[PDB]
């Protein structure tokens, strides 16, 4: 029996009381360096305690591991993709891993930045989402190692990564630039910019390119993933809005939002478009049309455009992006297949259909990607008993291969259809390699920001196949190269392959 | 309409004309490099050893070269400079319990719903009609709700730490041992936020219990340890130590265990309990994260274990005496319960209780010298 | 030789053995930083093994400096004796009274190459990084565009090779 | 902080004590008439606890919903069945699910039978998984419901199965051979023989013939059901040694166990082959086959050669039911395709490959049911214009339907391939019609136990479409039926269509 | 090997051919015809009513005919003769809960977990310590211990209404309502097994208490009372019935929520009330279920209203006496508590509450006049 009607009390009655959780004392400031003061007082969108945080987050995991664990893997889903795409999945979840994984960390801190206590709850949560988020694209790998048709790469990218040209520049967009700098800088790169234009959009869009590929593993966790990133927005939204109402904001706010836009889009714009149309035998849409919806209009118009507002205003560099975009990924494809022995994953040529896909979508791509593919073929590029790797090419034809000291994006003035501009300074007794007028001025005015040491920095002198095994870059038969120039299943190539070749590095700025 | 490539009779027979006979690779274990804590590695490992790009020059790293973007001046995305401690590896820690995001969340919910439950049926059982009045009035929502702002201090003193962590294991450990702080300060006001509810004329506003946090006695020096553990301490460690091995180890588990868990008790409420329950369950799953990173991993270091013990024992007498000072002002709360509450006997055994195993499990293990009566009759010497 | 393990580092770890001394630790500590780190280094001869080598000459001083100082001077004093609090807020005085975005860069910078931990200790270290940091990007970002990239070029000083 | 290690208890912990739970007191004995006696020291195989069965079952839920939510709804896979398949669940998921459901009810009267607290705690863990497969099979109709191609009869199963002949002997095999009669018997009917004959090595095969066919849902549903059945075939077994150690056992075991065989049997054996034939395209094996490995090998071999040592042997009535088993399934299916319009799911002619298929596995198959399937098709059965209902062919050719008064089991005697068996007798003004020797002594020897109204009795002088309008057999358009000859989606039948043929029902047995 | 047909080419071109172009019928609801309790149709209500395949001659049921097997001697099935209870509909009932047994496991398993928890954090954290020996050894151990048997009594009493249940609905609701009474049977012992592992010398065999239950004179009237229920009730309804809207609501909730998680506060003694939350939660859970069969559906049937509540009467007068003589026997635990420990005021406070919510939750619901000072008078005269 009893008396009384069952009560009980819900995240919103208690966050009601969250912003007075927070007192004064002297000390009560951010650890963190910045010109920015973030209002006492900024609100959260989300009215959410810890308790009720994980219910909504278990909810979404049961739905996800029950699917994985159960229906997925009794048809056989994790085989029935196709090659190019399993392996365009061991870069795609590992690269978005680290972004996961530094979120956490940039989101600590502008925790740490936020003085009133819902502001900073609205970052804690973010902080607990990106462990999530962390430990899903981790399970991504996990499951294609487990349960796919090559497991090398997806099994041990967090090392593997480490030989390659491509990981460095992901470091810059999603690690480093998510935690080093002003926090609101780092805000900016991560959320205004990183997750608002770029991320949020990427994960819904590989889903698309996944399940066109016959992965539904992706879909599975990556869907899950973006049902999180709404309350990612509001953080980046509210932490304009705390500091708008300061004198620090109209002097800097948007100086620090075009450096972290060019640095965003410095390194999707090639990558991305090159993993969507080179990592998938079926397309969706050309990533011309994909990148002006996405950036040019969604972002750059629409979503900057409601923080008018608070000040900001569309990057200076928003022009200069776009005229840059157009052949960026098309350059960049040529660069990470001449230097496929350098990967954690398995690349192929384009087939008939798609040079003939490319040159429907993007006129003149035949002219010169086209012929330079065929003539690497005809090099015998994907046939171990060759003894040509196309960066030889690149050598016969003077066309030197460059590191961005400020992005990390490899580029080769000489033959790109898109920028071909190169600035090289010598300052202090060394030199530097820029491949625009955004990030020449980061260095000049920021050179101790960026001493990045680059692939052939590093590897100078040292012969290839070395390089390579030092770095495990082989798979279980200690021999096998984890990556390959085709997605074939035999004709692999190995590291005495590698050897043959005779390939050494040098520091191609040494021309100078 | 879309046609996915696993249903779809046309794509599907494209992708399966393109695979191979075999997998290319019959090494399917992802994280099959990281040398495992137990017997076979864990999906606990799996899935978080090494998510975090340190190159070699920060112990443990399998990455190499600098940071792609620093700080302005120079300072490095993470260093060996943000902290004293030193280690032959970041990633030798492992969390006990094995807890990534899942398994946490998911203990989380389970004790989120069946709170709620619990509450429907306390109020439906009219199990309030016993309660005292004094007790629930003015300990409860003045004193338990004073100890709100103590929990959300330690939760806040985590912030640098998720930003400075120098490994993945680390990282998710101290996030989840912040995380279980702010739910505690949660589960003090959501219990306020009840009593409102079930009991006419009770006021759950912040005010009162933030007014005894800010300018009352009883809590002075413990709010002055907080803000200084909080805000004054830049080392990633030291915080991290510090909170859970010195002071809400002492503190802490005096107010929650040996004054309300002991005491509610004995005016007719179980409702503050169920909540402190919570929290004590927290204490000990964190302990072991504590002990293993700080002692197995720091402490007992093959290489740097005189010298991380020689930092951590300095921590420890560095933060003992506010620790302390915190105790002392807090003995002021007993002359305020009605009289016959308690006696100086068993406030003296309790404190014995928490010092002792004070002792064991944490003060003992890096050789740090505590004087178990010396400490006690500190304390007890303020109890007016 | 190899990326994680060669002569260099090899010929480092062992000249870092002869160290006996918390006073010589500390020396070889502080050169090493002037002569391999930042943009303003004396040579870029260690570029690929700085990083790595600056670690184990840090842990040298670390460990000698726990058994030389007593409990209060290992929280206060740096491992060259100075008072650490007195250095940070000197320190940052000097950032505050700089006239422009040059001078602070050196201050800044300098400052990380002489009292980085475990030379100061890291409370006092990170404070300053906090204070530092600030003025240093208040100069810097301030009218950030407005200097043409002729002219940058040849206010930082680079010999333009294009 | 801490003294002492953490500790808890677990399940078997608590249960080592469970046994003591019960006492002695005068009428502490069961409330159901039974000749045997349940030792009261009999232990049960899995040492549960309510809290871990919780726990257990509440995993496996949690992956099955996570399937059928996500992966399974994204994939469309409520849809991409074949039309067959898609009724043929419309039975097999609701018919199951009043086995389930009963079940429920036969375990709570065997827990009242058991004195042993640990063999009443087996039974309780029964209970309670019976009502988990009770939701679980409505859960499958609710899913083809809610995501399907053909939602009638899905939608409303529990009302309008009682419209046709299948539902009764259904009722007589899982709902009341379970629950009325000495518990022991209904033990047999349910554990012993249901579902270790039957219904566990069933729901397996239903999960490949629903894959063959498309069906991704019920694999997920059904294999999550399995993973509870070996507990309850512990019952089962617990159950007979329980009793056997009683002078009861001797003199009355094998006889229940008998009745029990015969029961099961008499209803499945034509069923399970009919549902799992004919309502497929896809085939996995032929019936024949199966029945042989299930009934005579594993079951009457292996299974029931283990309770040798408690006196059970394999049921005299087994060889006869081999005898009527060979024909029985397409003996059968000629019935249901004729009262057609009485059903609450669609039914096909064998298409020119299962016509071939089934020559192929059952010679002779061809002469009789093709021809008869031909026919049928050239009068028009499968068009609304017609006017030709296959019934109507039946009684054009002198073959009586009748429906055996013990198990419901529609037979025609005059036309069958198999048994052709009918003993008609008249007692106290009523007569009563057999199909075989078996029910004919159940009968005899207990009248009242058996006194089902067959559909010829209470549908005698009523017009067909007034039978089905009154039942609900219509869908929501309320003119087209719910059942049909066909399964396409066009020319379906409708009320009027059946209306105009003015069929009315006549009690076959008023012709002696 | 085994190709699937919706993943299969050639397999899935020859579903997706056959196919039709849409739906063939719009009403994708199943239960579409199920009349709501509540706004709209719910999956609980989908999933269960009409499972149970009831003819028309048992209240509300949609087929027709007898069953096809009877029992020896004729009785039906299911019938409406083994109930006096009689209503329009016996699908009427619904659980306020709504559960079907994914959320009945869901709820159950968290609170598994929790529990699991809890014990490793309480004895990690040396919380018994300052648990009262006597407390512990003679009142958990015994007496605590001996209301397990209660518990499982009240369990057994369900094993027939689970077979003679009406509907799908109160089949459910039954079973439930049984299955955690066996839980709480189990955590009784649970507890007394924890005891055991912390307390060197603690028996966790069930001698004692079970001796305690079928010998002392604490419970004796308790023990009559439960033998009654199970094995003396042949009607499913009278036994559900006088079970939770009589016995348990009186006897039950005075001995858990007036005695055990009153008192065991008291001696330092938070390990029972966490297992008497489950108890208490559980309990309010199902009088909800209790009070939607018999008083919404039952005691206010249109048809039955006045027949049903004279039913229920006569066995609320039938079963108040015995349970009378369980709370009067029980009276005798009093004097064997430490002086001090309580005294006639709280108890009679105590009674006063169980009685008036019993008043209140269940007698009023009939119109049975229960006399509050009479019952009490009563109760108490086996105290003093
Ligand atoms: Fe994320
Ligand atoms: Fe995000
Ligand atoms: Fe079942
Ligand atoms: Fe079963």
């Amino acid at each position: 029996a009893a008396n009384r009607a069952p009560t009980s009390v819900n995240a919103q009655e208690v966050h009601r009381w969250l912003q007075s959780f927070n007192w004064d004392f002297k000390n009560n400031r951010t650890k963190y360096a910045t010109k920015y003061k973030m209002a006492n007082e900024t609100k959260e969108q989300f009215k959410l305690i810890a308790k009720e945080y994980a219910r909504m987050e278990a909810v979404k995991d049961e739905r996800q591991f029950g699917s994985l664990q159960v229906a997925l893997t009794r048809l056989n889903a994790g085989v029935r993709v196709h090659p190019k795409w399993n392996e365009t999945m061991k870069v795609v979840s590992n690269f978005l891993e680290v972004g996961e994984y530094n979120a956490i960390a940039a989101t600590g801190m502008l925790w740490d930045s936020a003085q009133a206590a819902e502001q900073k709850n609205g970052y804690l949560a973010q902080v607990l989402d990106e462990i999530r988020h962390t430990h899903q694209c981790a399970y991504v790998n996990y499951y294609f190692a487990k349960n796919g048709q090559d497991p090398a790469g997806h099994n041990d990218a967090r090392r593997t990564r480490t030989i390659g040209p491509l990981w460095k520049g992901m470091k810059r967009v999603f690690s480093d630039g998510f935690i080093s700098g002003d926090a609101v800088e780092c805000s900016l790169n991560l959320q205004l910019v990183g997750e608002a234009c770029f991320t949020n959009p990427l994960i819904v869009a590989v889903t698309e390119w996944a399940a066109a590929n016959g992965d539904e593993i992706t879909p599975t966790v990556f869907l899950s993933i973006e049902t999180d990133e709404l309350r990612h927005m509001a953080n980046g939204y509210q932490t304009v809005v705390s500091i708008a109402n300061d004198p620090a904001s109209a002097k800097y706010l948007n100086t620090d939002l075009n450096n972290a836009f060019w640095t965003q889009q410095k390194y999707f714009t090639p990558v991305l478009g090159m993993l969507f149309e080179y990592g998938s035998k079926f397309k969706v849409e050309p990533w011309v049309k994909t990148w002006d919806r996405w950036v040019y209009e969604d972002w750059g118009g629409i979503w900057i455009g409601r923080l008018g507002k608070y000040g900001v205003e569309s990057p200076r560099s928003l022009k200069d992006a776009k005229q840059d975009a157009y052949w960026a990924h098309h350059d960049l494809y040529l660069l990470a297949y001449a230097l496929w022995p350098t990967g954690f994953f398995r690349l192929a040529l384009p087939d008939q259909e798609e040079m003939e896909w490319f040159e429907a979508n993007y006129p003149g791509w035949y002219d010169h990607y086209g012929k330079i593919y065929e003539e690497w073929r005809a090099r015998g590029c994907e046939d171990p008993s060759s003894g040509f790797i196309p960066l030889m090419w690149f050598i016969e034809n003077n066309h030197p291969i460059y590191i961005d000291r400020v992005s990390q994006v490899p580029f080769c003035p000489s033959l790109a259809k898109g920028a071909s501009t190169l600035r090289v300074h010598e300052y202090n007794g060394e030199m530097h390699t820029f491949s625009d007028q955004w990030g020449e001025r980061m260095w000049l005015a920021e050179p101790e920001r960026y001493e990045c040491q680059n692939i052939f920095e590093q590897y100078e002198g040292r012969e290839l196949s070395e390089v390579i095994a030092e770095l495990h870059g082989l798979r279980s038969d200690g021999k096998t190269l984890i990556a390959q120039p085709h997605v074939r299943g035999d004709k692999l190539w190995t590291l005495d392959d590698i050897k043959r070749l005779n390939c050494v590095f040098k520091n191609p700025v040494k021309a100078f | 309409e879309r046609r996915r490539g696993l249903t779809d009779p046309e794509m599907a027979a494209v992708i399966l004309k393109a695979l191979p006979e075999a997998p290319l690779d019959g090494n399917n274990k992802m994280g099959y490099f990281v040398t495992p804590r137990w017997k076979r590695l864990t999906e606990y490992e799996a899935l978080t050893v090494y998510a975090q790009p340190n190159a070699d020059w920060i112990a443990g790293g399998l990455d190499w070269g600098d940071w792609t973007q620093k700080f302005h001046g120079g300072r490095p995305s993470w260093g060996n400079e943000t902290t004293e401690l030193r280690t032959v590896d970041w990633f030798k820690h492992r969390d006990p319990l094995r807890r990534w995001h899942a398994p946490y969340v998911k203990d989380k919910a389970e004790e989120w719903r069946y709170t709620d439950r619990f509450l429907q049926g306390y109020s439906a059982d009219g199990q309030i009609r016993a309660m005292n009045p004094t007790w629930r009035d003015e300990f409860i929502n003045r004193y338990w709700g004073a100890f709100l702002f103590n929990e959300y201090g330690l939760f806040n003193a985590h912030s640098q730490g998720a930003r400075e962590a120098l490994s993945d294991v680390t990282r998710v450990s101290l996030a989840f041992w912040g995380f279980d702080k702010i739910d505690i300060a949660q589960m003090i006001q959501l219990e306020r936020g009840f009593l409102a509810k079930i009991v006419p004329g009770f006021d759950e506003s912040t005010a009162v219990p933030k007014a005894e946090w800010t300018n009352g006695e009883v809590y002075k020096s413990a709010r002055l340890a907080v803000e200084g553990l909080w805000q004054e301490v830049f080392d990633w460690n030291e915080s991290a130590f510090s909170v859970h091995a010195v002071y809400d180890a002492l503190f802490g588990q005096f107010v929650r265990r040996e004054f309300f868990q002991r005491l509610a008790p004995r005016f007719g409420d179980n409702l503050t309990p169920f909540f402190i329950n919570q929290a004590q369950t927290y204490f000990q799953i964190a302990k072991q994260g504590v002990q293993d990173l700080y002692y197995n991993c720091l402490g007992d270091d093959p290489e740097f274990s005189d010298y991380n013990r020689t930092v951590m024992r300095n921590w420890t007498g560095k933060w003992l005496e506010p620790t302390i000072a915190a105790l002392r002002d807090f003995m002021g709360l007993f002359a305020k319960l009605p009289a016959g509450t308690t006696d100086k006997e068993e406030i003296t055994a309790s404190l014995y209780r928490v010092v002792d195993d004070w002792i064991e499990d944490y003060a003992s293990r890096i050789d740090f010298k505590a004087d178990r009566d010396q400490i006690v009759k500190a304390v007890l010497a303020g109890l007016k | 030789l190899g990326i994680h393990s060669n002569d260099t580092r090899d010929a480092w770890v062992n000249k870092i053995a002869h160290v006996n001394t918390l006073e010589k630790a500390a020396e070889m500590l502080k050169q090493f930083r002037m002569d391999h780190t930042t943009p303003f280094r004396n040579s870029y001869e260690l570029d690929n093994d700085y990083l790595w080598i600056e670690a184990k000459l840090e842990e040298k001083v670390a460990v000698l400096k726990a058994r030389a100082f007593n409990e209060v001077d290992f929280r206060h004093k740096t491992a060259f004796g100075e008072d650490a609090k007195s250095v940070l807020d000197g320190t940052v005085a000097k950032m505050n009274a700089a006239k422009d975005k040059w001078e602070a860069e050196k201050i800044h910078i300098g400052f990380r190459q002489a009292y980085k931990p475990p030379i100061m200790p890291v409370n006092y270290f990170l404070d300053g990084e906090r204070q530092l940091g600030t003025r240093l990007m208040e100069l810097r970002n301030l009218n950030y565009y407005d200097t043409p990239l002729e002219e940058l070029r040849k206010q930082r000083g680079v010999r333009v090779v294009h």
